[PDB]
């Protein structure tokens, strides 16, 4: 407890940024992203 | 004043030492004075 009082500002500002880091998730070098990709192009090649 | 009650139904029970774990301090806790349980006395 005396760590996450003694912390908390640090603790806000580093899950802000962790949270505002994830806007940019979204390229082709992420995996969970090539897979939703993938997932989309399984559905069009499959009525192609 | 304060009682003890399950997680799954509600039944005010006296507070004991079985109910009640022994924790470090924190601000947003109840500093009670008038009645006091019987695990927090001496
Ligand atoms: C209990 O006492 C602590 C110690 O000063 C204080 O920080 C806290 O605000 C108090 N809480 C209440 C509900 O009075």
């Amino acid at each position: 407890q005396q760590v996450l009082s003694e912390n908390q500002k640090q603790i806000d500002k580093k899950f802000n940024q962790a949270l505002n880091a994830m806007q940019t998730g979204f390229t082709t070098t992420n995996l969970a992203f090539s897979k939703v990709q993938d997932a989309v192009n399984a559905n069009a090649q499959a009525l192609a | 004043e304060w009682y003890y009650t399950g997680s799954s139904y509600y039944n005010p029970e006296p507070i004991s030492m079985a109910n009640t774990r022994y924790v470090s301090q924190d601000t947003k806790f109840e500093n009670l004075t008038t009645n006091i349980p019987p695990p927090l006395l001496n």
